[PDB]
């Protein structure tokens, strides 16, 4: 569904999918080719 | 036709070797491919 963010202070709006890669366990959020957030960690459980 | 029966498929071995013969084609693509790369890397700038 598009839907408005707010992800730990971090806003924007989008559709919510599966991430199928490998990542970091630190990683807060991860940017694009143009700088911006399309892929972010959830905050209470481990997911991407 | 002994000349000119030859003188075609000299024309068919010279374009499935060199590529550069059609390079100038290549640089119709080359010119367009970095401009849409232009437009994607100005939102990373922070523009003051």
């Amino acid at each position: 569904k598009c839907v408005n963010f707010n992800f730990n202070g971090l806003k924007g709006t989008g559709v919510l999918t599966e991430s199928n890669k490998k990542f970091l366990p630190f990683q807060q959020f991860g940017r694009d080719i143009a700088d911006t957030t399309d892929a972010v960690r959830d905050p209470q459980t481990l997911e991407i | 036709a002994n000349q000119f029966n030859s003188a075609i498929g000299k024309i068919q071995d010279s374009l499935s070797s060199t590529a550069s013969a059609l390079g100038k084609l290549q640089d119709v693509v080359n010119h367009n491919a970095q401009a849409l790369n232009t437009l994607v890397k100005q939102l990373s700038s922070k523009f003051g």
